[PDB]
């Protein structure tokens, strides 16, 4: 699963296509990396389940992160750009409506909404 | 030069005789001929392909005898004649494809590196800072820079930290230059194991002095792995200056403030420090805390072995015939070479504690114009 | 290895095939997972050595484990099902005889035996 | 890798060619030898660095020597004739200019100048 | 020099021939190695010059050595068989005389005389 490389098209559909390489794997976690002359691309996948409690609900959290960092130039130091998403639900929940909610969240976010969001427009 | 070599060993031999009229009419001989032949290349320092074909036997000889009128026949301690052919081969297995590309892709050691601090740009300028500060303080006493909470002790602390950083970078450079030797960095991967078993029936084991039939079973095993060596590209290495001046500088620093007040300070090795700090600064800024590398050739080794074991079937043999169990083994090995498209990788040089030594050196709180 | 997917055919060779997916691998330890609307299927494989004793023969161990969980419904709480095998034999002894043992056992067990065995018979 | 033999032409390009043979090789050092009725010829080549002075740029030094031993005859004891050259420059210097210096020295030395030198004329 | 390969013919002329080759050289000493199932062969060649003293003639010594070792089998432990000859003569003496003395030594020793020396009679 997850192949030996993770494809990413920065800029949405129709953008420049990069291909990160599988570089590490442990305990349901895996990570992809690729070096570039002025920057680098980082992508990791993690899973986790919380411990059992006497009288509570057992939940599971997924996480996916993309990270992008550019090397220093002149006096300007290095800086990194990243964005990650998580999903949380009970152990035995129905998968399909969870997928529906995920589709909702993905569809809501678009380039226009990102532009509005970065402008601190609450 | 490529040579083909053949070699053999004797596995077993025995005797079988037939009597008639009280005479040994036929007393023919039987031989088991352990065989192997190899190919290899010598005289070239570079790694070469090689392969081996190899086979052995293991036989429990027959026994017994039968009697007739004025004649008999006997095969005591006589290995079966079936071994005279000894033709055996490995079982078919799934074919591998593109092993070299996958090995080259998975094996790449490039990975992110520690971020370069801001003062690395000013790294080349440290020596004159210290020299001018010490000279001005000596000329006008210690009262200088009391407005900045500065003095002799902070200066000595900062220069000691700089020597520590210089030695650490020196040792790391020494290690890199050692690594360039002995073929570079080697890595290994595993490419799976294939196992298969089958059954065979009705194998005739002997065709004289009666007849013998035995069952047959086969086992097949295959391994596959690959190795490559990653070596730094020539000219990308860091400076490799040796260093005994730092020992002398540390010896001077041990004299204390009183010693430096005396003529001791004029003994500092300013020129060496300037040269090496400039070299290391220009190198670090040229690269990004990384050394380049390129891959050598990619090799794959695929050993294959099989076992051929038999059990005697007694329902199609003369009653006097006893035993005859035997087994055989066939082994092959191979070494082959491949190469792929050009690739370059980056490996971190120094991390964390290496670069954090002098990130907060105290002299930075004095304005530059007084020094400059 | 043996692969990334394992097939579980409930009811023996009758049918009802299930295909788990590889999730992890840590030091000769592998486990596969598969979620379902009302159940979860998980399998595990392990190999190990005993503690070394100064003058006793060393032993091989193989473990193959099947488990199943049924999600709480109505007032019925969580509960699990599983069935696992263990094989033990010395280091370096003949593999084929050890194979014949164990597979003799596997041939012995069948539906009628489980029907009797579950009835606390002995 | 100069070769298994070295040629010494006494008296310049005139003649009297002697052929030396390789004897010892160790530590970037070589030496050749040849016996005769009344004398022996020998050569040596060496390479090394200096002892670093803590305010000093590293150098490398190159030298080669010829030796001539004459066995004792009559009442006159044995003695030796030798003549050697050395070259010194920093580590990592340009080889072109360092080599260029040295051919000038070779060109300067000749019959007449050797005659002057043997006369204690400075 | 002496050639890369050294040939030893056990049994003298018309006998069994074995071949040796260079493995290392140092300090005017060179030696070779050959592997064999039940034994092995060693060949060594050395040169030396005695230390200089105020008043007496200085000497120089040449030595060559053959030895074979038979690997221990069963009860019989390891053991060796070796033979070596040395030539000592002054630094300046004529070579032809020393060569003649060595040739005399070589011609004197033959098979029957080897047997007689094994006979212990002086
Ligand atoms: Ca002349
Ligand atoms: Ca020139």
């Amino acid at each position: 699963a997850l192949g030996d490389t993770l494809t990413i098209t920065l800029g949405g559909s129709g953008g420049t296509a990069k291909v990160l390489r599988k570089i590490n794997q442990d305990g349901y976690t895996s990570e992809y990396y690729l070096p570039e002359t002025s920057s680098s691309f980082r992508a990791k996948v993690r899973h986790t389940k919380e411990s059992v409690k006497p009288n509570q609900v057992q939940y599971e959290r997924h996480n996916v992160e993309f990270t992008e960092t550019v090397y220093a130039s002149g006096s300007t130091p290095e800086f990194v750009r990243q964005a990650y998403v998580v999903i949380r639900h009970k152990v035995g929940d129905v998968s399909a409506t969870v997928s529906d909610l995920g589709e909702a969240l993905s569809f809501y976010l678009n380039e226009a909404l990102y532009g509005k969001l970065i402008g601190w427009e609450s | 030069m490529a040579r083909i070599r053949n070699r053999s060993s004797i596995a077993s031999s025995g005797m079988s005789t037939f009597y008639l009229f009280g005479t040994p009419i036929v007393n023919e001989e039987i031989i088991v001929r352990n065989t192997e032949w190899c190919s290899d290349v010598i005289g070239n320092p570079g790694d070469n392909p090689l392969d081996i074909h190899k086979q052995e036997w293991t036989i429990k000889p027959l026994s017994g005898q039968i009697i007739f009128g004025s004649g008999t026949y006997r095969s005591l301690q006589c290995p079966p004649e079936y071994c005279r052919g000894a033709s055996l081969s490995h079982l078919s297995l799934p074919s591998q494809s593109g092993l070299g590309t996958t090995a080259l892709a998975r094996t790449n050691p490039s990975r992110p590196a520690f971020n370069l601090p801001a003062f690395i740009g000013e790294l080349r300028d440290l020596p004159r800072m210290f020299k001018i500060a010490g000279d001005t303080m000596l000329r006008k006493g210690a009262n200088a820079f009391l407005s900045y909470q500065f003095g002799w002790k902070p200066l000595i602390s900062d220069i000691s930290k700089a020597l520590d950083f210089s030695a650490t970078v020196r040792t790391r450079s020494d290690e890199w230059h050692r690594l360039y030797s002995n073929g570079g960095l080697k890595r290994r991967i595993n490419l799976g194991v294939d196992i298969e078993q089958k059954k065979e029936n009705d194998v005739v084991l002997h065709s004289s002095n009666g007849f013998v039939v035995a069952s047959h079973t086969v086992i097949t095993v295959r391994k596959t792995w690959a190795t490559v060596r990653w070596r730094p590209d020539a000219g990308s290495l860091p400076p490799i200056t040796k260093s005994s001046s730092e020992k002398h500088a540390r010896a001077l620093l041990g004299l204390g403030v009183g010693g430096l007040i005396e003529g001791a300070w004029q003994l500092m090795p300013w020129s060496w420090m300037v040269d090496w700090f400039g070299n290391v600064g220009t190198f670090l800024q040229a690269s990004n805390n990384t050394i380049g590398a390129s891959p050598g050739l990619v090799n794959i080794m695929t050993t294959t072995t099989t076992n051929h074991q038999f059990s005697v079937k007694r329902d199609l043999s003369d009653g006097w015939i006893k035993g005859g169990d035997c087994s055989a083994t066939v082994t092959s090995k191979a070494r082959s070479q491949s190469s792929g498209p050009t690739i370059t990788a980056s490996i971190p040089n120094l991390s964390g504690r290496q670069l954090s030594i002098l990130g907060a050196l105290g002299i930075q709180r004095v304005p530059r114009h007084l020094l400059r």
